[PDB]
């Protein structure tokens, strides 16, 4: 039961009729920023536009990755998701706009259907060109395939009287093993006998498996999955990711609108997410204005705790968030407040209980006034200390002492701050 | 031809691969026995990790296109390659342990 | 009880030897080779 | 068994030496000094005990030549095996073919790893007879043997598999043997004669065999079907996030199901005052998943530049890496304290010394750093069998003080030959006159 | 028959109980440098504790160079020295951290001692010797082979398990010419004797000749590597058509960051080797030369490193003042060392020459390269050799040699030096010249 | 030995050739062949009225 700084909020916890209530959710306070979340949740929902942009900007200790966390939770598991920091998109095989578009395709999802057909059976005989003949429970038929499956059936070191499973779509080879009918023909054997399937060889099923246009991108440029030694001798000789040609998204994207205009698949917008976007370089910003003003691109949503601060990449326009005006304008600015003293508290109280510990009241007033004093996440972090703290002690409950001597123990930034300004060398 | 082929080459100039024998010898009867297991080549080292790779590999990918994994190395039904030079990459090739 | 350097018994199967060392034949080809074994003289 | 060890500057220290009651004593096990710290961290090595806690950062602070990395080493070293600790310096993960935050992501994985066990079979005893049938210019082969052990014998037959593995493992009526049947493999387990008395017991035994398995590699094995070569030559990286959060979910249900647990473990990062701002904005993220380990970092800086940026900040670090982290503070020596942990280094060093001597030592150490004295006893023992005494006095400790330079002795001595020193401008007097 | 700035060094001249006279092993002045250097020398040679370091200083042309190479020297060629740069740390295939670490272990080596028992000979007879079958059967079972035995200086003849059976079954030599058997592991190995070399006008195999000295021969074998070249050897391919191997031997195989999961699997197998009394771990000795050029990165990287179990003591020479250490600017440091490094080590200081020293120098560097130079044409030698510099006196002695073989005069006279000064110029006069002048000069 | 292969005299049966001469425009020798020579001269037969050099120094054949 691992938790950490999250899984506490199971989501906005919004009223069908769009009202944010004060406590639900595990989510406190900030009733316009989880009003604006649901109805960005309800636009995303809505999968008619594309290429929306959306910030949220406040301070830190405002919950911006938890309201993120909490709409994309709301949102299910059905829509793409992929959270990014801002830093990850710095790479060393491709240039950066390349990653920013592999994750640009990644955030939409495509939901498809097709049927799998299949042939198991025992081992009867291998007459080379290749033909085979497979035996089921009751059924039994001949069946004349490619030579690179034979091949790889050789070197799957298969045997006579053995029983088998192709996937006739990709001609994939498995051996079950050999069947029960021949098993004790050896004293300690090493070959597991396996009994023979029922069924007739020949199969049919369906699937409903989902996948993202960017899936859909590597493996139409990149195959890496063959079986046979011209396929991964071949694929083994560029493990480097290298760039994708607009073309071939131009590619995939027709087929794609051709599958759904037949009527066998949908599509499926997402959610792209970037924390801490204030760091990301000139570049890659200029680069998102003509990467947004496209007609795939699915909603993005930012975050950034800063002021009148000069963006990364230049040296002279000072910008509100670390983000220029010309993308500012096609974007969408939400508040978040910071916290106070009874927020506060609940906080603490419901971060306690979601670790199972037992606090006494004038413990929780004692924590409220701390992390008023210092901040909220000082005091959530310090609180476990306090719990084991006391469990040397014995005790299941928390007491103020307890907490004094966890606070004497462990030390905060302005404490550290103030005794680095008054020290020997640079303690 | 004997002023184009007679001899153009054997001249040395660049090298002569009774140099490179000459240079690329070696002077050592036998050494490195615990080879054994100090060395522990990579071939071993595989085999040697079956259980775990048998109890771990588990991804597969999620799409893939047949007919590039044979267009990769640049064999198809209409390809640009020679007649028997093809069936000769994978008769060398298949040998491959 | 140990002793000897682990006798291991070297037998022969089944009682049809058109050549009558079962195993000094082998041995003899390898050294000398059938193909050369013409120009022996 | 143990490694090859040689001593080295933390190899006096094995474990924290607290109390049950995470009481500090002042010497315990290769250990003094900094009472309320080695509380803090027993408390830190509780939290990871626990393993329901995660993505927790803490932050040691102090003097140069404290104890961080001794503290770092001694918890590690409390915390024993079978539990994945990585220490790494801050200049590692500036690689010219790996992403920053790629690198990260890689040390976090190998952070933490996963426990399976599983159940194995073997058969061991005394074998007694081996037959093998093998046909030449045939097509088939056998093979039947004797196995018996103290209480029971019976008789097999064998195959193929087993013949061959018999024969590339020589086996004789005197050696014996460990075979499994799924693995088939066949290993020697000591002659009985031709040394030890029979095998008592049934042939057959089921137990269970354990493996550990860091994340990291199980995050490699399954990017590229010759990814598995990178846990060797390591010629990887830029994993794709797409096989991430799959490995996620199977760590997950093998959880749910309850084959497979999860050993979470501990990241210490020492020097990280040297780092770039993306780092730090990358890290800031990487404590908000239910994967993230305990991490612990060091630092011996005050206010400097944080690096990427211009502006200065307490210990390096941005404020917002503080904000959620705890600090951990470190406070110098005194005379006594260097006493004992000379005379710990002596001990561990088999180096014998006189009382003078290592009041002597004291002073200096109380007037210079505590590394001088360390290495001055070294050179001091190393003197000693020049005189053939088998002890070490104040003259002898003299001699190496005035043989080897100090750092202040160096730099006072660098004040009045700056003329016959290069420069900062390359300028120098090479010439006498 | 050459030399360069050095090799006339022989050792540190050390006596016993940690003495130094004022002229040997090409060696004069400057005595407590050398009783530091070779306490140092006696340390290493403890192969006790490793991980220690120690940086030396002074000023241009001081002998540092010449102090590690009589250390090295004095080591003897056992235990492996590394000389290095700091510029040769950077790299554009791997990270500087990572050259680092490699060199690390490459100056550690390990020494593996073994003997092996060894029958050979000439064989006058191979036949298996036939026996009854102890099991109900038919047929020919060997219960021995006997196999004969010829050597210069012991002769013999002996049997073996018939188990040979299958080792007899592929040599292709002779009819029992020169045979290489083992006594505990058996096998064979191709080894045709010399006495039927002229039978056949032809032949493509190069006789061999019986073996000489007794017919068993119980051989030891030594080998000397570093775990650097273990390491690299297990994580590098070998084999031949197989497709990994033939995919390196097109693959360019630049080195990258070899794994510490290695590094852990090569420690074990030899702490177990050593453990086993067959395999002795020699401590090596590192150089970085010119540690100035060095960064904070690699700074920081060393001194996590020599905190680790299997850090090999190291040298550092620099010959810098009050200068800021490469990578930033705010830091001030002597030598341009960051002072948390210089904290973890020891400083050994090295002082000046004097005349008389210059002038012993000029003589030792004229009598190792055999050539004679009159006493007033040395003394003047040494005049402008403290005048300007020690290298340029040194540099200034094969011109004049030249000059004095032009004229046919195995000595050097005054004014043939008169004559090399004016033709070669110091710095000083050089850059008199370049300040004076105005033509970009 | 440069160029002086001359005539092959195949045979009995099996490891035949065992003896062929050697010729230049100003020397002739005989000179016998093993069942290793003759596989060497297996691998590119000739028909040996050319003149082919062969390293005596038990090394190879050359076409010439
Ligand atoms: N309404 C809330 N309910 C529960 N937790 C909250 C709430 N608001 C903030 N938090 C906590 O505050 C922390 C700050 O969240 P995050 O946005 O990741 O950092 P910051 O706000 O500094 O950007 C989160 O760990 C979250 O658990
Ligand atoms: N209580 C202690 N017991 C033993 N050794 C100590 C103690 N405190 C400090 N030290 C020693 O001080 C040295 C410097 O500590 P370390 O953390 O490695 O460097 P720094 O303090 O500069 O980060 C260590 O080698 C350690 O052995
Ligand atoms: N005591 C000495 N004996 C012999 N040669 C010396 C001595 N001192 C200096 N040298 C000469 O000086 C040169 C080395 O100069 P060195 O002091 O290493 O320069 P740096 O100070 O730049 O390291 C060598 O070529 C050596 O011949
Ligand atoms: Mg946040
Ligand atoms: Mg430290
Ligand atoms: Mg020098």
């Amino acid at each position: 039961t691992r938790t950490a700084a999250h899984t506490h909020i199971k989501g906005l916890g919004l009223d069908e009729s769009g009202v944010a209530k004060r406590v639900e959710g595990g989510f406190v306070g900030q009733i316009e920023a989880r009003e604006a979340c649901g109805v960005i949740v309800d636009l995303i929902k809505a999968k008619k536009m594309s290429g929306r942009a959306i910030l949220l900007a406040g301070g830190p200790s405002t919950g911006k990755t938890a309201l993120a966390l909490a709409i994309s939770q709301e949102l299910g598991p059905k829509v793409p998701f992929c959270p990014l920091v801002g830093s990850e998109l710095y790479s060393v095989e491709v240039k950066k706009t390349e990653t920013l578009m592999e994750n640009f395709r990644r955030a939409i999802g495509l939901r498809i259907k097709e049927t799998k057909e299949v042939y198991e059976g025992e081992v009867t005989e291998l007459t080379p060109e290749v033909i085979v003949g497979l035996k089921s429970a009751k059924g039994t038929k001949t069946l004349r395939l490619d030579p690179t499956i034979y091949e790889s059936i050789q070197r799957e070191k298969v045997s006579i009287g053995d029983v088998i499973y192709i996937e006739a779509n990709t001609g994939a080879v498995k051996r079950v093993g050999r069947s029960d009918a021949y098993a004790t023909e050896f004293d300690l054997e090493t070959e597991e006998y396996v009994p023979l399937p029922k069924g007739e060889v020949h199969k049919k099923k369906e699937i409903v498996q989902d996948v993202t246009l960017h899936d859909l991108d590597v493996a139409n440029a990149r195959p890496q999955g063959g079986q046979d030694v011209i396929s991964m001798m071949g694929q083994l000789l560029k493990p480097k990711k290298t760039e994708i040609t607009e073309k071939l998204r131009q590619e995939v994207n027709k087929v794609v609108a051709k599958y759904i205009d037949q009527g066998v698949a949908e599509l499926i917008p997402g959610v792209l997410f970037i924390d801490e976007v204030n760091m990301l370089d000139i570049e890659i910003f200029t680069y998102l204005n003509k990467a947004l003003e496209s007609n795939i691109a699915p909603v993005v949503v930012l975050a950034s705790n800063r002021g009148m601060t000069t963006v990364r990449g230049t040296e002279d326009v000072i910008s509100p968030h670390g983000v220029p005006p010309d993308l500012i304008d096609r974007l969408l600015i939400v508040r978040t407040l910071p916290y106070d003293k009874d927020e506060i508290r609940t906080i603490i109280e419901r971060r306690a209980t979601v670790e199972r510990l037992q606090v006494e009241s004038s413990a929780l007033d004692l924590l409220a006034t701390m992390g008023t004093e210092t901040s909220l996440r000082y005091a959530l972090q310090l609180l476990a200390p306090c719990g084991i703290l006391a469990q040397t002690s014995n005790r299941k409950e928390i007491v103020v002492n307890d907490v004094n001597e966890a606070k004497l123990l462990f030390l905060d930034a302005k404490r550290s701050t103030k005794i680095l300004e008054t020290s020997a060398n640079y303690l | 031809v004997n002023k184009l082929r007679c001899d153009r080459r054997p001249i040395f100039g660049k090298n002569l691969i009774d140099l490179l024998t000459k240079d690329r010898r070696v002077k050592y009867d036998k050494s490195s026995i615990i080879d054994n297991e100090l060395i522990k080549p990579l071939q071993t080292r595989v085999l040697d990790n079956r259980k775990i790779i048998d109890t771990f590999a588990v991804l597969t990918p999620s799409a893939v296109s047949l007919d590039m994994r044979k267009l990769a190395l640049g064999l198809n039904d209409d390809s640009s390659v020679g007649e028997n030079t093809r069936l000769k990459v994978m008769q060398n090739c298949f040998e491959v342990s | 009880e140990g002793p000897e350097q682990l006798t291991s018994r070297n037998f022969v199967t089944l009682y049809d030897f058109p050549n009558a060392p079962p195993n000094l034949k082998d041995f003899n080809t390898n050294l000398f080779g059938d193909r050369w074994s013409y120009t022996n003289g | 068994l143990k490694s090859l060890s040689l001593i080295a500057a933390h190899s006096h220290i094995t474990g924290l030496g607290l109390d049950e009651n995470l009481q500090p004593r002042p010497t315990s096990e290769g250990m003094v000094g900094q009472l309320q710290a080695r509380r803090a961290a027993g408390v830190i090595l509780k939290m990871v005990q626990n393993g329901t806690i995660a993505g927790r950062a803490v932050l040691v602070a102090g003097p140069p030549s404290t104890g961080k990395t001794a503290l770092a080493m001694g918890v590690s070293q409390s915390l024993g095996k079978d539990v994945p600790f990585t220490a790494i310096a801050g200049s590692e993960i500036f690689s010219l073919e790996l992403s920053k935050t790629e690198a990260l992501t890689q040390a976090f994985r190998k952070s933490i790893g996963i426990k399976i066990k599983e159940e194995t079979e073997l058969i061991e005893g005394e074998v007694v007879e081996i037959q093998i049938d093998r046909s030449i210019t045939g097509g088939h082969k056998q093979g039947k043997l004797t196995i018996k052990t103290t209480d029971m014998e019976t008789i097999y037959e064998l195959g193929n598999k087993m013949i061959d593995g018999l024969t590339k493992e020589k086996v004789l009526a005197g050696d014996v043997i460990s075979i499994d049947k799924a693995s088939g493999k066949i290993t020697k387990l000591g002659r009985s004669f031709a040394f030890v008395q029979c095998p008592e017991g049934e042939l057959q035994k089921r137990k269970t065999v354990v493996h550990t398995v860091s994340l990291h590699e199980i995050d490699v094995i399954n990017s590229r079907t010759q990814g598995f070569l990178a846990l060797f030559t390591g010629d990887t990286g830029e994993i794709r996030s797409e096989v991430r959060d799959q490995i996620n979910t199977k760590v997950a249900e093998w959880k749910e199901e309850g084959k497979a647990e999860i050993v979470p473990g501990v990241l210490f990062i020492d020097e990280v005052h040297m780092l770039d701002i993306e780092c730090f904005s990358f890290i800031n993220r990487a404590l908000e998943d239910e994967f993230a380990p305990i991490v612990m970092m060091a630092t011996n800086r005050g206010v400097s530049k944080t690096r990427g940026t211009n502006y200065k900040s307490p210990h390096g670090l941005p404020l917002d890496l503080l904000d959620r982290s705890i600090i951990i503070t470190t406070k110098s020596y005194n005379e006594q304290e260097i006493k004992t942990i000379l005379s710990i280094r002596a001990q561990e060093e088999e180096v014998e010394l006189s009382s003078d001597a290592l009041d002597l030592l004291t002073k200096t150490g109380v007037e210079t750093s505590l590394r001088y004295s360390s290495n001055l006893i070294s050179v001091a023992q190393q003197i000693a069998m020049k005189r053939k005494n088998n002890t070490v006095e104040v003259e002898d400790v003299k001699r190496a003080y005035l043989l080897f330079l100090d750092s202040a002795r160096s730099v006072k001595y660098v004040q009045e030959n700056e003329s016959q020193y290069i420069d900062d401008q390359g300028n120098v007097q090479i010439s006498i006159a």
